[PDB]
């Protein structure tokens, strides 16, 4: 899944 | 999962050179990528964070660029402390992957290994085990391939090898490979061979002996 | 100044449970968005990411090790604990914990996330060996033969590391190569130490081997066989 600070 | 491939895996250079290491990701990781330098016996040290930001206290000869799937670290003027292994790390997707690393070592002229094969001692044989060791002494570059053959059968899964760290005077490496068999299996064969491939050797060199020959 | 340090058992037996503690100073796991992660490095191999925990208590694990890992924090003691169950020999590695910055804030407002993209400070690392071996001294065997000749000693089946080897009580150094030990599938280490000399010196050669752990000293003179 995407990292805590992604997007 | 996501793959991070570093290139080259190994690289030779001299003090004062400019080197650049690259890291490619299988899917885009935006700018979430970090570079580290790890010296033998020490933890990795952060050089560049967020693909291109210079970490505080890190010397300016280090530089990082790129985003998406392709990144590069360049050291503009290599210093002695830079002979080390470098790693890139992706932090966009879990798990936070590391690349395979790229070893940067002291360049010197190609040198083929001096190869030697040692049969097991009669003393070991009495205990029931047989160790056949092969030595590749003082060669360069580091990559070398050792293939054990017993009565022409290619051996696999029954040997282990270790390599010394680059010699501080020679700049060469040495490699020891041990073939291990029960005394019984040992006794069932005659020709024990250590085949060696290396850049400095025109073609593979083989060192061998016939068991029990006296 | 941020510093971290790992602690736990240096030796663990297969199927057992390994508990590693990361004690740190210079930051609090109650600070905004901060993380502490664990990374391991088997000898001679690449770094491998294991897990991370943040101050808001979100936890994430390597998918390959998910079932065997538990990470937890103790905010008031400034520690992060990683518990790995059912270890096996392939888990022998140096284990590091590391700090991960949270976003920069301005008057308590997150304005920059670029600083979270790295693990910025690392602990020295703690070496963990997984083997069912009990302490044991090495058996020492001879290794006997540009026109250089080679000989050595095979220091076999000992545990745990380390062992020391010198040649001629310390007088022979040039041409000596003592290789790093390999951990055999049996759970015992093995190493070779060799020395190259002018094919004429064949002068006497004796390797002095010492495994402190088992109180085993051995001097083995090695020569060019054939009586």
């Amino acid at each position: 899944e995407l990292d805590k600070y992604a997007s | 999962a996501l793959q991070l491939t570093q290139s080259p895996s190994s690289l030779s250079a001299s003090v004062g050179d400019r080197i650049t290491i690259t890291c490619r990701a299988s899917q885009g990781v935006t700018s979430a990528l970090a570079w580290y330098r790890q010296k033998p016996g020490s933890p990795p040290q952060l050089l560049i964070y967020d693909a291109s930001s210079l970490e505080s206290g890190v010397p300016s000869r280090f530089s990082g660029s790129g985003s998406g799937t392709e990144f590069t670290l360049t050291i503009s003027t290599l210093r002695p402390e830079d002979f080390a292994t470098y790693y890139c790390q992706q932090l966009h997707f879990y798990p936070h992957t590391f690349g395979g690393g790229t070893r940067v070592d002291v360049r010197r002229t190609v040198a083929a290994p001096s190869v030697f094969i040692f049969p097991p001692s009669d003393e070991q044989l009495k205990s029931g085990t047989a160790s056949v060791v092969c030595l590749l002494n003082n060669f360069y570059p580091r990559e070398a391939k050792v293939q054990w053959k017993v009565d022409n059968a290619l051996q696999s899964g029954n040997s282990q090898e270790s390599v010394t760290e680059q010699d501080s005077k020679d700049s060469t490496y040495s490699l020891s490979s041990t073939l291990t068999l029960s005394k019984a299996d040992y006794e069932k064969h005659k020709v024990y061979e250590c085949e060696v491939t290396h850049q400095g050797l025109s073609s593979p060199v083989t060192k061998s002996f016939n068991r029990g020959e006296c | 100044r941020i510093t971290l340090k790992e602690s736990g058992p240096p030796l663990v037996k297969p199927t057992q449970t390994l508990t590693l503690t990361c004690s740190f100073s210079g930051f609090s796991l109650s600070d905004f968005g901060v993380g502490v992660g664990w990374i391991r490095q088997p000898p001679g191999k690449a770094l491998e990411w294991l897990a991370i925990i943040y101050s808001d208590d979100d936890k994430r694990y390597s998918p390959s090790l998910n079932t065997r890992l538990t990470i937890t924090k103790d905010t008031s003691k400034n520690q992060v604990v990683l518990v790995m169950t059912r270890v096996s020999p392939v888990d022998t590695a140096t284990y590091f914990c590391a700090h991960r910055r949270g976003p920069t804030t301005l008057f308590g407002v997150p304005i920059a996330r670029g600083p979270v993209n790295a693990m910025d400070v690392w602990g020295q690392g703690i070496t963990v060996t997984i083997s069912s071996t009990s302490t044991k001294g090495p058996s020492v065997f001879p290794l006997a033969p540009g026109a250089a000749a080679a000989l050595g000693c095979l220091v076999k089946d000992y545990f745990p590391e380390p062992v020391t080897v010198s040649w001629n009580s310390g007088a022979l150094t040039s041409g000596v190569h003592t290789f790093p030990a390999v951990l055999q599938s049996s759970g015992l280490y093995s190493l070779s130490s060799v020395v190259t000399v002018p094919s004429s010196s064949l002068q006497t050669y004796t390797c002095n081997v010492n495994h402190k752990p088992s109180n085993t000293k051995v001097d083995k003179r090695v020569e060019p066989k054939s009586c």
